[PDB]
């Protein structure tokens, strides 16, 4: 373990919830939440499915389309 | 000069963004149709109709009473066993 | 091997070093309860095992055996015609497995077989 | 009439002219079970195209006998005659690609 | 309709009908929703831990309906599984050295049928019934029973 | 309860004739995905014919 | 007075003693550029093998501007 | 962390080999007397000399490890520690999201295409007359 | 807080191992010169010719493979007695008209 | 002072449990086996009672000893699955060209993966609450619903499958590998039914054991899914 | 903060007194004293900055 600072640089408090007034845009809020809880969990969790999905769906071009246009017989 | 008045940055982000979107849909929609990506209820592809036209629900043949077909000229049994006749508890009609 | 805790132990950088070993040696230890005692026990183990000259001979042997073990396992999967991992050829009858048959002849003629077969006359 | 004619055309020809020698596809292994299955499948396909009476398919059966023990062939030939030999099932009636 | 609130406030209110959003945005509301015994330990929680716990909890519960939908579709698929061709008994298919009796070592019901071969057992139970020996199952039409997942 | 509830029902028609299946492969193999309601009704009628209680039951129309 | 929110404070260092823990020179904390290069190569080999099926069976005709013993010929 | 380790992740007893960095060295310090200057010859050994509680630092380490177990408030860790504590939980949750929103859509698309064209969209169409879906994972063919 | 394994060990040794396996396999193929083009079809030449004839329309559609061979097993002889390709085609034609 | 360890002098469960095992061999009726299994369950519970009572000794090494025992047990479970994978892949050369219908790669795999992932998320939330000294009643009932669906799906799949154990070594290995996973799912039900809040918290070996075991079952299914369905 | 060279005195960005960039400030009158002319464009600029004849 190497000690290191906290990388979160977004706002630390939005203030008291008052019927959802004076709060950031929703997309900005989603970005802040993932910054707060760590992008490392997002990348690790999504990595496996992204790798599998890309490999399978790439065959639409690599295996199906190219093969039809590239058969020397 | 008479058209300069109609350029107002909203018209430039409604023509430029609206124009690129139109090209994207114009060029992408045929591809989605070909690859069966469009919703079925919205439209059915010709390939979809060709397959569906081959489907019927009135075939009552091939009923067999054995797990295996052991070859030969007789094939799997096709007659219900006598002991199994009238063994179903059917609610009154 | 120093005998005084004041004298530091030289360590290199990397994944297998004195510092790397110190960090992990006492993770599961109930006996290393303070710095002085922890260092004493750490140096005791390092002195007993890593400064023992004959121990390095066994390190060489495990490396050689494992190296051969990994190579033979990998070679079977990569080159052996009879070993199947992909399924394209297994979905066809035997006469149609053209791609698999490509492994047969080259796998039948490894270099060492050619070198050593001529030495049969030392036995017969 | 060429020195390498055996290899040319097919790998099959190699053991057709030298029935009692190793087949190039299975020479690496002592176990010849897969060799027997390939030979039998070849005999099954010959009859479909040429018919049993053809001398070619008669020799293909002999090639199978060169590597297949008789107790195997008798059982497999029985399945072929009935129509349950998985080797001889016609391609359009295979189920290998069904349900996955 | 109510015009005393914005459209966003109205949408948030209804999504909060069970109080989930209110508990998320109020520490006091969250701790008071705990039972008294566990509220004793709530003071030690950081806001990071509290909201992170709710995020994991809400994602799990919100995903449960989706899994239920998949399971229901799976049950419907199995409930109306299309028939498949009868298997040709190949060279190494359907080999038996002895009858199937490991389920019933002493009774030896359906010795010829395999442990989960339902159609074989049905005809075998019918023989036993015809011999004045009761057996349970395979008598009610699938469309006349509940939980069949085979109704039109 | 799951086992007991299912055991009461007649078994589904697991298999059919080998040749008849292939002569109507598209309908049988793909019938479920295209129209599951009609396909389910078709299965019920076959089960009624198979076990000889078709005349004793009224299969709802689809 | 002035205070720091504990949530955003830095990690405490290992104590400096006779028995000091140090991971600074190990280089095991995170995957490095070499790992991401291996991933890039794996993607390239995966795409390349599918795109160009005849790559494994290359042509035997050899044509060199400066012959076969010139460095550019070797690669 | 989930797994218990006597050295680092000792949550069963809470023992720590060294005191907190908050305390001044005068108040409490790590138990290290490796740098002790040579003892004068005229000094005489009164105690055992055995490593143990006679040494002040070890006594204070034992005392603190027992008396630290009651504290008025929580000692709040930084967000880095809190992230690490539930790293597996957060990652499994994101994996569930990926299955629902990435795998599900393209798996559904493949089945629909397979219905119309007899084979998945990522497979070469056959010309050999065999019927059925065929393989799914094309790159393992 | 002390670490025993690589900071990203799980992803490192899973994706890393898969990458090394894939790259090693490509190297092995190059050394042995194995063809890497994928064929999803059976290679029986006579059968492929018959399938092409069906596609060209020379052979009536939905004609079984056993209807085209020179040797039939017992099970196929059973099926040939009930085979009516002409009737099957008419039934399919009727279905298309109803659908459209 | 006191002895480092409070010795256990006598025990009689060992005789009872061993005799219960023998009754399985010497049965003349399968009904006796069913009732014998209940006795085994009862006596194993008594042994678990002794472990809880040992807390009175206040021995720091007791937690560590039991934790490492579980690690060894986990390894044995993994190696048992390895043998089944070994059996499956030995006959790999005989698969995929025999006239049997192998399982689809679209329906069963996806819902099971989704279903088992939810099970992991529930257990993860239990661990988080255990860290925070907190409890949520609904969590246990989510597991029961999860286990109910898994049982319902697997039962139907076996009954509607058109191939049998005697058809091919492929089918035998498919059924056996899936059953072995189910048995480990059922063992999880045996463990999770007693989940409660205990006020001595992080010195309770049960919580760490359950988290490790549930994770093992789920990861094993990923390997099974890749081998058989995909 | 930026009190000594070690703390960052004289380093743009770190030192408060020195800005990261020194862009010229806008003006409303030319140095001659003429008012700065204003031109509101409605079409993109010429490809090469070519001026049109008066
Ligand atoms: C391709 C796509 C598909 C992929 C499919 C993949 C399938 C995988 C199947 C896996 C099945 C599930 C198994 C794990 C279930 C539990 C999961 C869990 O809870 O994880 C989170 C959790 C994370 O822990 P944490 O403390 O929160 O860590 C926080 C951070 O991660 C940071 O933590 P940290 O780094 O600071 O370290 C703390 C933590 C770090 O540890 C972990 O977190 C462990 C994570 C493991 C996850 C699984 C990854 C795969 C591992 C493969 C190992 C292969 C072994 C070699 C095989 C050789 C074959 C020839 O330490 C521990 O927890 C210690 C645990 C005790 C380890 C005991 C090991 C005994 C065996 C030693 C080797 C024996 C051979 C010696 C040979 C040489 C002789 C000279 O893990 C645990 O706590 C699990 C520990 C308890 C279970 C251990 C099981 C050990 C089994 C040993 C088998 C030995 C067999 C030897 C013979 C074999 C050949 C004959
Ligand atoms: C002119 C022509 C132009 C042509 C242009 C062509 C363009 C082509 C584009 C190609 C692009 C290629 C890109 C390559 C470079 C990639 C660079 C990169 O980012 O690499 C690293 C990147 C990520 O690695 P990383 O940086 O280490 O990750 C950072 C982490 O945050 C590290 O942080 P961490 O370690 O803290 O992470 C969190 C970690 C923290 O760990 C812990 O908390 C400690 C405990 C760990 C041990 C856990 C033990 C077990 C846990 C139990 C719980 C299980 C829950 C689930 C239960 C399921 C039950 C069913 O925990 C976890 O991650 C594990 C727990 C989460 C749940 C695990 C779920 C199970 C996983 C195992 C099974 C996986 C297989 C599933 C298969 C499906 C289902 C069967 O790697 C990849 O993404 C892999 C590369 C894939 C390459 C594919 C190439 C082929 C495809 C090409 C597609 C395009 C072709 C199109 C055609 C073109 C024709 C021309
Ligand atoms: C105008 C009204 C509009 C209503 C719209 C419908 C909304 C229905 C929502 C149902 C959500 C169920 C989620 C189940 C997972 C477990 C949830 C949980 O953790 O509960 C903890 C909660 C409290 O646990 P605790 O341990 O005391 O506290 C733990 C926390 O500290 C504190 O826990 P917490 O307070 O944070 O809990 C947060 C939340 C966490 O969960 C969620 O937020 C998940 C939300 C998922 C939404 C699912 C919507 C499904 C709707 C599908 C409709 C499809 C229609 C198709 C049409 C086809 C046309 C052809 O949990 C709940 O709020 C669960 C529901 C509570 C209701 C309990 C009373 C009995 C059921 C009443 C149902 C009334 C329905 C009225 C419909 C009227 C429509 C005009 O547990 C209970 O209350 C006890 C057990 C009962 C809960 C489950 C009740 C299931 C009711 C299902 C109703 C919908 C059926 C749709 C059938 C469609 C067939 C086609
Ligand atoms: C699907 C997704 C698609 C995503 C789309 C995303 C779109 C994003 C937004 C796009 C917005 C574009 C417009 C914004 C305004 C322009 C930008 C601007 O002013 O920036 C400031 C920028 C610089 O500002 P400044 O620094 O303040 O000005 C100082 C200087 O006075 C001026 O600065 P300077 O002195 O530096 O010079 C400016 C510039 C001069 O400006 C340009 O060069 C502009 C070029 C525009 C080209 C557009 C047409 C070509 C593309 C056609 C695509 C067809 C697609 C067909 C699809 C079919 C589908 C079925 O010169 C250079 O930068 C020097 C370039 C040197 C390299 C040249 C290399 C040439 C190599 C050729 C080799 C060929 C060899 C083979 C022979 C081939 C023979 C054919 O201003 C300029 O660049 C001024 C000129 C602007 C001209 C804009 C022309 C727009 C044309 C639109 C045509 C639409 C037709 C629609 C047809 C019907 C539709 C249904
Ligand atoms: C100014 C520019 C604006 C641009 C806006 C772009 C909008 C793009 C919107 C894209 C929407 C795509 C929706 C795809 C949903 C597919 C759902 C689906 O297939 O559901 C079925 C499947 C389960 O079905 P089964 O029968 O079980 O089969 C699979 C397992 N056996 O369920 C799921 O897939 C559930 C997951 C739902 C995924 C939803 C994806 C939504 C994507 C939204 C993208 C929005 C982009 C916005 C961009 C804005 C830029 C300014
Ligand atoms: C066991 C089968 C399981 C199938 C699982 C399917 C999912 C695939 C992904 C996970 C498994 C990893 C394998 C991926 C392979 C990808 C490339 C591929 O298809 O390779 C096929 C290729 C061979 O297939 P065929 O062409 O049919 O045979 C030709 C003649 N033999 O397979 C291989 O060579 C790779 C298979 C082995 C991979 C595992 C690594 C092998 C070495 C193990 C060494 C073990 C000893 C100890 C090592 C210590 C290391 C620190
Ligand atoms: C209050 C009552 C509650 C009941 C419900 C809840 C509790 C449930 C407990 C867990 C049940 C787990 C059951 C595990 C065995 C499942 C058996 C099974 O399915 O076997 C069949 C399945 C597939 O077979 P086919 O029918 O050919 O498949 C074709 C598909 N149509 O696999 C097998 O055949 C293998 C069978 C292995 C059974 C092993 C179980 C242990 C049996 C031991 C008997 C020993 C008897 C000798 C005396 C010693 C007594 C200990
Ligand atoms: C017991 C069986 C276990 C399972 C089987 C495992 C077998 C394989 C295991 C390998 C080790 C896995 C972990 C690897 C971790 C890792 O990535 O480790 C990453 C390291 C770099 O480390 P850092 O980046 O962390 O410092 O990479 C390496 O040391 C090697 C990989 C980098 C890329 C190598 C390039 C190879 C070139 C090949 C020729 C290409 C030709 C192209 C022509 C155009």
């Amino acid at each position: 373990h190497i000690p290191h600072p906290v990388k979160y640089v977004g706002p630390r408090r939005y203030g008291r919830y008052v019927y959802g007034m004076n709060r950031p845009p929703v997309l900005r809020q989603v970005k802040d939440w993932i910054d707060w809880t760590g992008w490392n969990s997002v990348f690790g969790g999504f990595s496996f499915q992204v790798a599998f999905g890309l490999m399978i769906v790439s065959g639409v071009y690599l295996n199906n389309y190219r093969a039809t246009h590239t058969l020397y017989y | 000069g008479s058209i300069e008045q109609f350029i107002n940055l909203r018209t430039a982000r409604m023509f430029i963004y609206g124009g690129v979107s139109a090209v994207f849909l114009y060029k992408a929609t045929p591809v989605m149709y070909r690859w069966e990506m469009l919703p079925t209820f919205l439209v059915k592809t010709e390939a979809y109709k060709a397959r569906e036209a081959m489907i019927a629900f009135d075939n009552m043949k091939g009923i067999v009473y054995g797990p295996y077909d052991k070859g030969g000229l007789e094939g799997p049994p096709t007659k219900i066993p006598e002991t199994s006749v009238g063994m179903m508890k059917v609610d009154p009609m | 091997p120093p005998t005084r805790l004041s004298t530091p132990l030289y360590s290199e950088g990397g994944a297998f070093t004195v510092n790397w070993w110190r960090n992990r040696y006492g993770l599961y230890s109930r006996r290393q309860t303070d710095p002085m005692l922890a260092e004493f026990l750490f140096r005791q183990q390092v002195k007993e095992w890593f400064y023992d000259v004959p121990s390095y001979n066994y390190a060489a042997l495990v490396g050689l055996a494992l190296g051969i073990l990994v190579a033979v396992i990998w070679r079977h999967f990569l080159f052996n015609p009879d070993v199947y991992v992909r399924r394209q050829e297994l979905r066809k009858m035997w006469p149609d497995r053209h791609r698999q048959f490509a492994y047969a002849v080259p796998y039948l003629n490894p270099q060492l077989k050619n070198l050593l077969l001529p030495y049969k006359n030392s036995f017969i | 009439e060429s020195a390498d004619a055996l290899f040319v055309g097919t790998l099959d020809r190699l053991t057709a002219e030298h029935p009692h020698t190793d087949d190039p596809r299975f020479a690496f292994q002592s176990n010849q079970w897969n060799n027997c299955e390939l030979r039998f499948t070849q005999f099954c396909r010959c009859t479909r195209e040429l018919g049993e009476d053809d001398p070619r398919c008669k020799y293909q059966y002999y090639r199978a006998q060169t590597v297949c023990h008789e107790f195997l062939l008798e059982d497999w030939m029985e399945h072929r005659h009935r129509g349950t030999c998985d080797l001889d099932i016609m391609p359009d009636r295979q189920v290998i690609h069904m349900r996955g | 309709i109510s015009t005393s609130e914005t459209l966003n406030q109205k949408i948030l209110r209804w999504l909060d009908v069970t109080g989930m959003l209110t508990r998320w945005h109020s520490r006091r509301e969250f701790i008071l929703d705990m039972d008294p015994y566990f509220r004793k330990n709530s003071g030690m929680w950081t806001e990071w831990e509290r909201k992170t716990l709710l995020f994991l909890f809400y994602c799990c519960t919100l995903a449960t309906p989706y899994s239920a939908y998949l399971d229901l579709q799976e049950l419907k698929h199995q409930g109306t599984k299309p028939p498949r061709p009868v298997s040709l008994e190949s060279r190494f298919m359907n080999q038996r050295r002895y009858d199937f009796t490991w389920m019933h070592p002493q009774d030896k019901f359906c010795s010829e049928c395999r442990p989960v071969e339902l159609e074989c057992k049905k005809m075998c139970f019918d023989r036993y019934r015809s011999m004045d020996y009761r057996m349970y199952g395979f008598q009610r039409p699938r469309i006349q029973t509940y939980y069949s997942f085979s109704t039109c | 309860w799951i086992y007991v509830n299912e055991r009461q029902r007649e078994p589904q028609e697991n298999v059919m004739d080998h040749e008849e299946f292939f002569r109507d492969f598209d309908s049988i193999y793909l019938g479920q995905v295209f129209d599951h309601h009609r396909f389910a009704e078709w299965l019920a009628r076959r089960r009624a014919v198979k076990w000889g209680y078709a005349d004793q039951i009224h299969i709802p129309p689809v | 007075y002035k205070t720091e929110n504990p949530l955003y404070k830095d990690d405490e260092p290992f104590a400096k003693t006779c028995h000091t823990f140090d991971y600074t020179r190990e280089g095991t904390e995170k995957n490095g550029l070499g790992y991401y290069c291996l991933m890039g190569l794996w993607a390239s080999i995966f795409i390349w093998d599918s795109l160009y099926t005849g790559a494994t069976m290359p042509t035997g005709v050899h044509r060199y501007v400066w012959g076969p013993y010139f460095p550019t010929a070797w690669f | 962390k989930h797994f218990f380790t006597d050295g680092a992740n000792d949550y069963v007893t809470g023992w720590e080999n060294t005191p907190p960095l908050k305390f001044p060295a005068s108040v409490m310090k790590p138990c290290d007397y490796s740098m002790t200057k040579p003892i004068p010859k005229h000094w005489k050994l009164r105690g055992s000399g055995i490593h143990g509680p006679e040494n002040t630092d070890l006594m204070k380490l034992v005392l603190w490890n027992r008396l630290k177990q009651k504290r008025p408030q929580r000692e709040v860790p930084n967000i880095n520690y809190l992230k690490d504590s539930i790293r597996l939980e957060l990652s499994v949750n994101w994996w569930l999201m990926s299955c629902i929103f990435l795998w599900g859509p393209w798996l559904h698309w493949g089945q629909e295409y397979q219905k119309v064209h007899e084979q998945p969209p990522w497979a070469m169409k056959r010309i050999d007359g065999l019927r059925g879906e065929g393989y799914f994972t094309w790159f393992l063919e | 807080g002390r670490r025993l394994l690589h900071g990203n060990y799980f992803t490192r040794y899973l994706f890393g191992s898969l990458a090394v396996i894939w790259i090693a396999e490509y190297a092995a193929a190059c050394q042995y010169g194995i063809p890497r083009h994928r064929n999803p079809n059976w290679m029986w030449s006579w059968w492929l010719e018959k399938q092409n004839q069906i596609k060209n329309g020379e052979i009536p559609a939905n004609t079984p493979g056993y209807a085209m061979v020179k040797w039939n097993n017992e099970a196929e002889q059973r099926w040939l007695k009930t085979l009516n390709v002409e009737a099957m085609n008419e039934e399919f034609a009727r279905r298309r008209e109803a659908y459209y | 002072f006191e002895l480092n360890i409070n010795i256990i002098n006598y025990n009689y469960l060992g005789i009872i449990i061993t005799v219960i095992i023998s009754i399985y061999i010497y049965n003349n009726s399968n009904i006796i086996s069913v009732y014998n299994s209940n006795l085994l369950l009862i006596n194993i519970n008594i042994w678990m009672k002794y472990n809880i009572l040992d807390m009175l000794n206040l021995n720091v090494l007791d937690y560590k000893i039991l934790l490492w025992i579980v690690v060894i047990i986990i390894s044995n479970e993994i190696l048992l699955f390895v043998s089944f994978y070994w059996i499956y892949y030995h006959n790999y050369i005989n698969y995929y060209h025999v006239n049997i219908l192998i399982l689809n790669s679209y329906n069963i795999v996806y819902n099971n993966i989704i279903l088992l992932t939810l099970l992991s998320t529930i257990v993860n939330i239990k661990f988080y609450n255990y860290i925070l000294s907190y409890y949520k009643y609904i969590l246990s009932y989510l597991i029961y619903y999860n286990n109910y669906m898994f049982n319902n799906k697997i039962i139907l799949e076996y009954k509607n499958n058109s191939n049998y154990t005697n058809d091919s070594v492929y089918m035998t290995s498919y059924f056996y590998i899936i059953l072995l996973h189910y048995i480990h799912i059922y063992d999880s039900i045996i463990l999770i039914v007693v989940y409660n809040y205990v006020n001595y918290k992080n010195i309770n070996n049960y919580y760490i054991n359950i988290n490790i075991y549930y994770h093992l079952i789920e990861v094993l299914y990923i390997v099974i899914s890749i081998l058989l369905y995909l | 903060k930026a009190s000594t060279l070690a703390t960052g005195k004289g380093i743009p960005g770190i030192d408060p007194k020195l800005p990261t960039h020194t862009p010229p400030a806008s003006y409303d009158v030319l140095s001659s004293g003429k008012a700065r002319p204003v031109q509101v464009a409605k079409w993109p600029p010429m490809p090469g900055g070519v001026p049109l004849p008066k």
